């Protein structure tokens, strides 16, 4: 399957007094692998997984070089924003950031993002090709300009096409334990009675990695979405995922359905009965 | 722009009393990122909670984990209190405990 | 591990 490298960066502006919080973190597919949080005591990028603690001192000295500095041009973004939206200094703002690389089965380079919000709304994003940015209003527009003429496009593309792949390799190698390794999803039917009439069957997939998984009902062989309802998936607490998925029946009739798992984990998919 | 939250309130394992598990509220789908987030005992406010680092979604939303140690009993009641700019009163989450 | 600098808005 594929794998990703993505950091995530979320700065908010406090009006009353000192710098915006900030937070970064760094995800290698669905396993977080580092954090950082202006707000914390460390003021250091800190480990969130075993096997990037392999990493010696002079990672964790640049990474957090890298990460300080990362968190400077958001609180200069926050700014430049409100100058550019004619904004009051009495509100606060969110600014969020996106970047990183997807490589395929064959661990070469598939996609790069580098993407922006201010308030929750698009603001910029590095387009698929990796040379040319859509800006979604006319704030937007004044910054494609500026990081056209500084040649912006070809520096990310640089970074996301060769640098990033390349820490996203060394990750996977170093953490190949866990990172290569699928957990394929536990199975089971529970059954709830709410009359005489009307049954709801519930299918689980518990302990399951990676995240992305499809669950399926179907009535005598064929697919039904009517009366039925699928969770978010969400995390366990441990590196696994969870998710349910749910059909309402005539009592009597529970056994005409069946609850299908696709998971990358699952050779064949599985097939629950009740 | 404001989100309302999605809020599930689960274990980690398949509950069983006086087995040591894990109290999850999983909060997502959320802007801005300011919330307030409490599991609640009985009623009464859990001290020990700890939560996930602040990430987001390819739509931009937020999303948190909050999670305690517990030992689930067939009398005590849990839930999940969240307060955001978006909700008038604060929501209350109960856990059901159907897996 | 994060890209050497990144672009101010």
């Amino acid at each position: 399957g594929s794998h990703s490298m993505r950091y995530f960066f979320t700065s908010v502006s406090r009006p009353g007094r000192g710098e915006p919080r900030f937070i970064a973190v760094g995800y290698v597919d669905d396993t977080q692998f580092v954090r950082f949080d202006s707000d914390a005591a460390s003021q250091r990028m800190e480990p969130r997984a075993p096997w990037i603690e392999q990493e010696g001192p002079e990672y964790w000295d640049g990474e957090t070089r890298k990460v300080k500095a990362h968190s400077q041009t958001h609180r200069v973004d926050l700014g430049t924003l409100r100058g550019y939206y004619n904004q009051s200094e009495a509100g606060s703002h969110t600014v969020q950031r996106m970047y990183g690389c997807d490589v395929g089965s064959d661990w070469r380079f598939l996609r790069g993002y580098h993407q922006y919000a201010y308030d929750g709304k698009d603001y910029i994003a590095l387009k698929e090709d990796l040379r040319s940015w859509t800006a979604a209003d006319m704030a937007a527009q004044t910054t494609k300009h500026k990081w056209e003429a500084a040649h912006v496009a070809e520096q990310l593309r640089a970074y996301l096409e060769g640098t990033c792949v390349e820490w996203l390799r060394r990750y996977l190698e170093n953490g190949k334990e866990t990172l290569q390794r699928t957990d394929a999803p536990k199975t089971h039917m529970t059954h709830h009675a709410v009359s005489d009439h009307e049954a709801t069957l519930r299918c689980w997939a518990l302990s399951f990695y990676p995240a992305e998984i499809t669950l399926t009902w179907q009535r005598d062989g064929e697919d039904q979405t009517q009366d039925t309802e699928l969770v978010e998936t969400r995390p366990a607490g441990d590196g696994t995922f969870q998710k349910w998925a749910a059909v309402v029946v005539p009592s009597g009739q529970e056994q005409r359905y069946t609850c299908h798992v696709q998971h990358e984990g699952l050779p064949k998919p599985l097939t629950l009965r009740w | 722009i404001q989100r309302t939250p999605k809020i599930q309130v689960y274990s980690r394992h398949p509950a069983e009393n006086g087995k040591s598990n894990f109290l999850n509220c999983y909060v997502s789908g959320f802007h801005p990122s300011d919330i307030e987030v409490d599991l609640l005992k009985n009623g009464e406010r859990i001290e020990k909670v700890e939560h996930s680092d602040l990430s987001f979604s390819k739509d931009w939303s937020f999303y948190l984990l909050y999670y305690t140690e517990f030992t689930p009993t067939e009398k005590d009641e849990y839930a999940c209190r969240v307060n955001h700019v978006t909700l008038s009163q604060p929501k209350i989450v109960k856990w059901d405990r159907d897996m | 591990g994060l890209k050497e600098g990144i672009p101010a808005l």
